[PDB]
RNA sequence: GAAGAACCUUACCAGGUCUUGACAUCCUUUGACCACUCUAGAGAUAGAGCUUUCCCUUCGGGGACAAAGUGACAGGUGGUGCAUGGUUGUCGUCAGCUCGUGUCGUGAGAUGUUGGGUUAAGUCCCGCAACGAGCGCAACCCUUAUUGUUAGUUGCCAUCAUUUAGUUGGGCACUCUAGCGAGACUGCCGGUGACAAACCGGAGGAAGGUGGGGAUGACGUCAAAUCAUCAUGCCCCUUAUGACCUGGGCUACACACGUGCUACAAUGGGAAGUACAACGAGUCGCUAGACCGCGAGGUCAUGCAAAUCUCUUAAAGCUUCUCUCAGUUCGGAUUGCAGGCUGCAACUCGCCUGCAUGAAGCCGGAAUCGCUAGUAAUCGCGGAUCAGCACGCCGCGGUGAA
């Protein structure tokens, strides 16, 4: 049959995006977004890749992703929505790289050191 | 901080109110982070403002910054070396920063019991001359002109 | 894991089995921390060592619910 | 105190471990054997001032293999030497062992023997002055680049303590690509504990 | 099928070098290799103070490297049997064959 | 005095609440590995030998 | 410092004993021994049972002693950090410090290292009798920031079969693991700027101007600190500054102070039911699965020498009634009863369940610290020695501003 690629990586989270041309699915193992996600599941958030170029549809999509917590597994979904947008053409990409989305947000939690208790946070200094 | 002016920093809007002072104000009252408890408030607070002598959202956003509106800044800054204290204009992202700051100040502590009557009935009252948004407004109203002219070289 | 009764260590056991059957003398020069008090000991009397001294001391009538070291202290506060 | 052992800096990353080895569950004894078998490698340094000893493991053969100039000095002439430790080994492990040994390059540039030479002459009343000029002098006939050397404490067998040294040539330590030596030593004939530290450059 | 082998070593070299002699007398003598599939490196960390005497709040870390592999051989030819049981070096990676 | 206290781990136990730990070389029974028979700035020192097999410094 | 104190870890206090001694190179029969059991104890042990028992013989030898006892002793955890090493804290990633040669001053020395703009940067140019060089910053080490080859088990399921379920056929199509790669280098353009570096701005680019972090502590200041890691100078005990055995001890309190953990409540308070991480560890230990069990507690047993099984479904999440601001449906300091666990036993001096229980506290004066972003701020899990033990430490993993 048919089925087009698609994955999403950030934040302890990787997904996998499984497109067929369609009328709108989202189901992540079989739990869709007001199934999975709790009532802070924004469709603006997660479908403004439709949201603003070529809107909407929207296109039925096997999706399955895995990791940490809602948020985190929310903002790992758009790389396999930018690959299979890109499988249609990348002259819609011209307007993603213009809208952004696409440029990966690495900030991730930064390492600790040996010596403190946080990655900043000091001692509750005296007077000396 | 001492060499320049430091980047922005700016804000991010709203997929359903599609707003950003909105958004800037919905930060200024969470509290560790926690979204979806602050996001239900949320819901509820304009919920309370829609039904209850309400006709729009954002008219009464637009009703309390009639009201709320900060106008002068007084600073207590030194360059001779003093006890020196300028009334000066207010920069209009600390305009905004102030009002959502008065808007928290008075819908924390107003005294009213459940913990969402003093938000909403204070979002409802800024729109209309009330809160201590307006007291404050009053203060900037009457210190102003008053302790410039000694330090009216800033 | 004490919970079957009476614990007196063995060369202080046969001891004071000596002493059940025969009258009730005093000093006892030992550990006074293990052995447990039960209530075919009463009106005995067995040494408690505090860490300087042993303190020939009379076991009661009513004492089943602690050992031989509360007698003595082990701080001596003055 | 402050400084880090470049050879400590650099382990493992253009140098190898002595003991090449994988022993799962079954480690540190092996490990505290090393150091009582490093106990006893004072009979092969009393005539060859060996530098390097490197150790492996067969699954009998505790392979071991020393570094030094004289084999003469250490495997005897036919097999005297070696046997008598062979034996005195076997009293340490019981188990096969072979000793291995290689004949040293450049004899001048182990900076183990430049240091205990420069403590030899302090072991009988020789200046610090005179001994590290002409330890900079063989370190030039040597042949290399930069040279510092360091010594510290009751100088000139005598009160509180002094700490200078010598240095030549160019000489960093913020590079990663220098394979650097180093090696401290004692300073003592009869008064507490001294040493002299050494740091040479010669290229990767 | 009824052998397949672990491969622990430390580093990059001794691994794949060694895989790569081992496959090679594998699939000389006979075939039936897959390739020697890495495996996920453990690790587990180590802390010491930075003093002689005193000094609690200054540390120094360490760790550990070491590297696996993983050759699946399904039911192979008596030479490459003979390759298994006498060819036992080095012992960096692990004489190690099970099922 | 720790020469009787270095022999006391190599005599066997009076019951079981009395097997304790310490180095090898020296004596330390604080911060004593189990799996290195060590002490701490034993091992510190060891390691900048660089004698220990695997263990290096670690810096990500 | 002490990364786990009932003796033990204890350096201290009380008793009992030896002081060639429990700890070192010889002295006896070499012994074959220590060994295991008996009276006793608190035991050093005294006595015993027991022999505890000869490990080549070329006519011998020595390869092995348990007290036994002798001198060289031997044992020091006793001190001098102001005899010390080594090692470590600090200014501080501050931005410096010298060398060769040429020159000015009689000289001691100065010059380079200098005036502009420019930076994390003594970074770089333009001027300048200096020319340059070296030690410095940086890079060369690691991790993350996208991805190619190489390969598929337990990773992972693609057309599909299995089917409760990647379960077993098949496979690497997503991910995954690790070798080498490629890529990010003011690289490009435009402008400001003497055209100097720098900056501003944009394209392109996953990443733009040291992409975000860790390694990296120059000369020197502080007789800083350490003789208790180690061992030495010097002094000293050396029938004890040497020891074995029984208990206490560092945890008792007339007070002051530090670092922390939790409440002071309706972003709650309780009830019910609805999900996603990573680092590890686990073969004598993680416990697979089964129950009783308010619970400490047990129950028969499988896998797990590790991408297989566990700890570990992470919590912090949703969605439904409740209490209407109350020392309270917040809160548990608090001491007795019933049990249970590791140890062998827990007053001394561990941990846990039920029962009695709601005390203070309704946001903390003078005062100060920390913080320019996954940060602060909040919540779970893993781990270091660990008979048992953390509001400790070292991480990981979620939510997320000014
Ligand atoms: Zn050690």
């Amino acid at each position: 049959q048919v089925q087009y690629s698609g994955t999403g990586r950030r934040k302890n989270a990787v997904a996998r995006v499984r497109l067929v041309p369609g009328t709108g699915k989202i189901t992540v193992n079989k739990k869709d977004v007001e199934e999975y996600i709790p009532h802070a599941d924004l469709r603006e958030v997660i479908n403004q890749p439709f949201g603003v170029t070529e809107t909407k549809g929207a296109y039925d999509v096997i999706v399955n992703v895995n990791g940490g917590g809602y948020a985190g597994q929310s903002g790992a979904i758009r790389h396999g929505i930018a690959r299979a947008l890109l499988q249609v053409d990348p002259d819609f990409r011209s307007a993603l790289k213009r809208a952004g989305l696409l440029t990966r947000d690495a900030r991730m939690v930064e390492r600790k050191k040996p010596g403190l208790k946080k990655a900043r946070k000091a001692s509750q200094f005296s007077k000396r | 901080p001492r060499k320049g002016p430091v980047a922005k920093r700016d804000v991010l809007p709203d997929p359903i109110y599609n707003s950003k002072l909105v958004t800037r104000l919905i930060n200024r009252v969470m509290v560790d982070g926690k979204r979806g408890i602050a996001a239900n408030i949320i819901y509820n607070s304009f919920d309370i403002i829609k039904e209850s002598t309400g006709n729009d959202p954002l008219e009464v956003f637009e009703q309390a910054m009639k009201n709320v509106m900060p106008v002068l800044e007084v600073k207590a800054r030194r360059v001779g070396g003093s006890n020196y204290q300028v009334p000066v204009e207010v920069r209009p992202e600390r305009r905004t920063t102030l009002g959502l700051r008065w808007v928290v100040n008075y819908a924390r502590l107003r005294g009213e019991h459940t913990m969402e009557e003093r938000l909403a009935k204070e979002i409802m009252d800024a729109a209309n001359n009330t809160g201590a948004s307006v007291k404050k407004r009053e203060d900037t109203h009457k210190m102003a002109d008053a302790n410039r002219a000694f330090a009216h070289y800033r | 894991s004490l919970k079957k009764g009476p614990f007196v260590d063995d060369h202080l056991m046969k001891k004071v089995e000596a002493q059940q059957g025969a009258e009730k003398k005093k000093v006892i020069k030992t550990w006074s921390r293990r052995s447990t008090i039960f209530p075919s000991f009463v009106g005995f009397t067995i040494a408690v060592y505090d860490g300087r001294k042993h303190v020939p001391v009379y076991i009661q009538e009513d004492m089943v619910g602690h050992k031989l070291g509360e007698f003595a202290p082990t701080r001596t506060y003055r | 105190g402050q400084k880090v052992h470049p050879i400590g800096m650099r382990v493992g990353i253009i140098r190898d471990w002595d003991a090449k080895w994988y022993a799962e569950k079954e480690y540190a004894e092996f490990l505290h054997e090393d150091l009582r078998i490093r106990k006893f490698i004072a009979t092969k340094l009393a005539d060859a001032a060996v530098s390097t000893i490197e150790i492996e493991r067969a699954a009998n053969r505790v392979n071991i293999s020393i570094h030094t100039a004289k084999p003469g000095m250490v495997i005897g002439k036919g097999g005297s030497e070696v046997e008598n430790l062979r034996k005195e080994l076997n009293k340490l492990t019981g188990k096969r062992v072979h000793i291995n040994i290689v004949e040293i390059k450049k004899p001048d540039l182990d900076a183990k023997l430049v240091g205990e030479g420069i403590a030899r002459q302090l072991e009988n009343r020789v200046a610090f002055r005179r001994a590290q000029k002409q330890a900079i002098q063989r370190a030039m006939r040597a042949g290399a680049k930069g040279i510092k050397t360091q010594v510290s404490g009751r100088l000139n067998g005598a009160d509180i303590a002094r700490s200078e040294g010598y240095s030549e040539g160019t000489v960093p330590l913020h590079t990663l690509r220098a394979d650097i030596d180093y090696a401290w030593e004692e300073a003592d004939t009869t008064y507490g504990k001294l040493g002299v530290k050494v740091w040479i450059y010669r290229g990767e | 099928q009824k052998i397949r082998i672990r491969l622990k070593a430390y580093e990059h070299r001794i691994l794949d070098q060694s895989a790569d002699k081992i496959v090679e007398t594998a699939k000389r003598t006979g075939a039936d290799v897959s390739g020697p599939i890495p495996l996920p490196t453990e690790r587990s960390l180590y802390t010491v103070i930075r003093a002689t005497h005193k000094y609690k709040d200054s540390r120094e870390q360490f760790e550990m490297r070491t590297h696996k592999r993983l050759i699946d051989i399904v039911n192979p030819t008596p030479k490459t049997v003979d390759a298994l049981m006498k060819l036992d070096l080095p012992s960096g990676v692990n004489i190690e064959i099970k099922l | 005095a720790k020469k009787s206290m270095i022999a006391k781990n190599k005599r066997p136990a009076k019951h079981s609440t009395q097997a304790y730990t310490r180095c090898e070389r020296c004596g330390r029974p604080h911060s004593v590995y189990r799996k290195f028979h060590l002490c701490r700035i034993c091992f510190r020192e060891l390691a900048y030998k660089g004698q220990i097999p695997g263990v290096k410094k670690a810096s990500w």
